[PDB]
RNA sequence: CUUUAAAUCCUUUAACGAGGAUCCAUUGGAGGGCAAGUCUGGUGCCAGCAGCCGCGGUAAUUCCAGCUCCAAUAGCGUAUAUUAAAGUUGCUGCAGUUAAAAAGCUCGUAGUUGGAUCU
């Protein structure tokens, strides 16, 4: 006996069909368009988006007074709300069928950091976010999966203690000053 | 430049019909491709799914024919199917575009749950059979996507449902059979009386009655 | 036909067979629609409108459907009684 | 391309068959 | 026809199990018979001292010698013929010596041309024959 | 520094640390199944590949290589057990004329099933 925990996920899921052309195509574009490093990623929000779909599916069979479908599709309405996924005026259960892996991708730290303008393209700002120059609040995130939380998007700097916002300037900057 | 030799064919080219639905309503026989052309032909996309050669034996050697494979259809509330065999492939392919642009049938589209929206979806649990291939459409959730093999999925997405579970059964390998039934539980969701067909039908007048003049003059 | 907003979500309404009530599908060519003119009940002349009935393939390959129409333009009175 | 569609019916049953007729649909 | 009625749940089960007996892959499984023939016997893998290089011809539809070597398995002294893959290996392999013997790739059938043979060599004197074939390591001396 | 019983690791911070940024991604494939070359050289039913169908007998899309290409990717092949695929064990839900299959025929205990009817 020890005083461990073993409790672990798989965070994705493979496809059954190794090779067909509409599946790799859809997942490439997803891939090109949000700098995703793999498949992988691709797989891993599908299957977040899978087991929400597949929670929503078994409260929707309930009854519509039952007090477990009440509460249990509440929070996960609120939890979809809270990220940005969903809109507060569209918070009825059937419309959680209704989402998307784009809705889900567009929540990212990344792609969040493109579209705020601290970068100029997708790729430069997955290299932004692991290399320290992007802070959420107080907090430095080193995480490109980042899911930003709705009211979590409006404070999102350059990590004041970085080159681009602290106004320190870093390695080469010092040493081609030092040139001179 | 179409000219038109059957009825049907001057009703439609004449600007007398407004509507491929006013044909299906009639169960009226589109022979002239140029009718669904002219009623679809900028959202009609087709799909070769199968060119298989054919042998017939005679007394010096084998006589090879093939028979081409042709699913056709707006992704919206329409589909077809076409089959077609001779000597030379590209007439092969030709002849079963014609012939799956006249076997275009309307889909009918229900929802799975709550009625929120568009149809997305079939109305009910509907089967096809074809020598031995028995294909059985099932309603699904919204956004489950369509859960088939490859061959039911092409007709499928190409009818216009988004989402669907099936079921095949039987010798599923010849795709000529898989594709003609499942083309035939595609054609059943509109002959399955369902609870809100129940109301009395009204009927109206037929093409041939309300234009009988103008075919009369024409 | 009709979804929760309330519109008619559906491409077209097809006819059901008047002996029947079975639904005559899009591509089904033993089906007819046939019309009877009646007749007015003092000239004996045909006035203009008419009654019409629907036919489905089934009914006629069975030979039920000439039955079935005499059925039908009984119940209408074109046909008299007995 | 026709090309493929002449190099199968030259030989509809040969070492090259299956992949043209792949090539076809 | 099956019995349907709601006392018939001991029919059902005991006329299941029965037939169950009369499938191919449950019988094999289960009766004990080809677990005591395999020469593995339930392994994976196992270790053998090679006997004999030795040819064997392919079958009929087309001309080939197939290099195998006949080794004997040290758990069981068991006596196998199991097929060095790639062209050359066989040059690897000298006699007397350790190998290690996997499957073919069909549960214990032949594969492909080589008639009778169902195991091929992974190792030749705890080196990888890929590793060999590929120039990576040498043979040991 | 911090951590800790004492340490290590991680976290925090000096200094150094990237243009082939050589600080150089691999493992399997490229006829079909199944995504990606009937390009080039060698071999010539040999060597071999090939889960299966098959490829090789002098113009090999299949072997041995070069180039190119694609699948997953810090991972990816192989052997074996097992699950889904298998409605190929069938309760859901399979079959028995000719594809494997109804006892030669009848009786008969246990078993299984058992017609209306009562506010
Ligand atoms: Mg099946
Ligand atoms: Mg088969
Ligand atoms: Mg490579
Ligand atoms: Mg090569
Ligand atoms: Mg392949
Ligand atoms: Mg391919
Ligand atoms: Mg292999
Ligand atoms: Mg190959
Ligand atoms: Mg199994
Ligand atoms: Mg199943
Ligand atoms: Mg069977
Ligand atoms: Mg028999
Ligand atoms: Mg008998
Ligand atoms: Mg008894
Ligand atoms: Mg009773």
């Amino acid at each position: 006996p020890v005083a461990r925990s073993w409790v672990c996920r798989k965070t994705y899921v493979t496809p059954r069909r190794p090779f067909e052309k509409s599946r790799l195509d859809q997942e490439l574009k997803l891939i090109g368009e949000y700098g995703l490093r793999n498949k992988r990623e691709v797989w891993r929000v599908k299957f977040t988006l899978a087991k929400i779909r597949k929670a929503a599916r078994e409260l929707l069979t309930l009854d519509e007074k039952d007090p477990r479908r009440l509460f249990e599709g509440n929070a996960l309405l609120r939890r979809l709300v809270r990220i940005g996924v969903l809109d507060e005026g569209k918070m009825k259960l059937d419309y959680i069928l209704g989402l998307k892996i784009e809705d889900f991708l567009e929540r990212r730290l990344q792609t969040q950091v493109f579209k705020l303008g601290l970068a100029k393209s997708i790729h430069h700002a997955r290299v932004l976010i692991r290399q320290r120059h992007i802070r959420v609040r107080k907090q430095v995130v080193n995480i490109p999966s980042f899911i930003v939380r709705l009211d979590s998007q409006k404070h999102i700097d350059f990590s004041l203690r970085s080159p681009y916002g602290g106004g320190r300037p870093g390695r080469v900057k010092r040493k081609n000053a030092k040139k001179g | 430049e179409w000219m038109p030799v059957t009825k049907l064919g001057r009703l439609v080219k004449d600007m007398k019909i407004k509507s491929l639905e006013e044909i299906y309503l009639f169960s009226l026989p589109i022979k002239e491709s140029e009718i669904i052309d002219f009623f679809l032909g900028a959202s009609l996309k087709d799909e070769v799914l199968k060119i298989m050669p054919v042998q017939k034996q005679t007394r010096a050697g084998q006589r090879t024919r093939f028979k081409a494979f042709v699913a056709i259809g707006d992704y919206n509330g329409h589909v077809g199917l076409g089959v077609k065999c001779s000597k030379e492939v590209a007439t092969a392919i030709r002849g079963a575009i014609i012939l799956a642009k006249l076997s275009i049938v309307p889909v009918r589209r229900g929802y799975w749950g709550n009625k929120i929206g568009k149809p997305h979806t079939v109305p009910c649990k509907v089967t096809g059979r074809c020598g031995s291939v028995l294909v059985r459409l099932i309603p699904a959730p919204r956004g489950t996507g369509i859960v088939s093999a490859p061959v039911p999925k092409k007709l499928l997405m190409m009818a216009g449902i988004d989402d669907c579970y099936t079921s095949a059964r039987g010798c599923t390998a010849t795709l000529g059979n898989f594709a003609k039934a499942t083309f035939d539980a595609i054609s059943k969701t509109y002959s399955y009386l369902t609870p809100d067909l129940w109301k009395e039908t009204v009927f109206t007048k037929s093409p041939y009655q309300e234009f009988t003049d103008h075919l009369v003059k024409t | 036909m009709q979804n929760d907003a309330g519109e008619f979500v559906d491409l077209y309404v097809p006819r059901k067979c008047s002996a029947s009530n079975r639904i005559i599908g899009a591509k089904d060519h033993a089906s007819i629609q046939m019309n009877v003119a009646e007749v007015d009940k003092v000239t004996g002349r045909f006035n203009g409108q008419f009654k019409t009935y629907a036919i489905c393939g089934a009914i006629r390959r069975m030979g039920e459907s000439d039955d079935s129409i005499l059925r039908l333009a009984k119940a209408d009175g074109i046909v008299s009684k007995n | 391309c026709p090309e493929w569609m002449d190099d199968f019916e030259a030989d509809p049953k040969g070492k090259y068959a299956q992949n043209l007729l792949k090539k076809l649909i | 026809g099956k019995c349907r009625g709601l006392r018939t749940a001991r029919k059902l089960r005991s006329h299941r199990r029965d037939q169950k007996w009369h499938d191919k892959q449950y019988k094999k499984a289960h009766l004990g018979t080809a677990l005591k023939a395999n020469p593995f016997g339930g392994a994976s893998h196992a270790k053998g001292i090679v006997l004999e290089k030795v040819g064997v011809e392919a079958k009929q539809p087309n001309s080939a010698i197939r290099k195998c070597v006949r080794v004997q398995l040290i758990k069981n002294g068991k006596k196998i013929t199991a097929f060095v893959p790639n062209d050359g290996c066989l040059n690897f392999i000298e006699e007397n010596d350790e190998v290690l013997v996997a499957g073919f790739g069909r549960k214990g059938h032949a594969v492909g041309d080589i008639p009778g043979v169902r195991f091929k060599v992974v190792k030749v004197a705890n080196v990888s024959l890929l590793a060999l074939y590929k120039g990576k390591k040498e043979r040991p001396r």
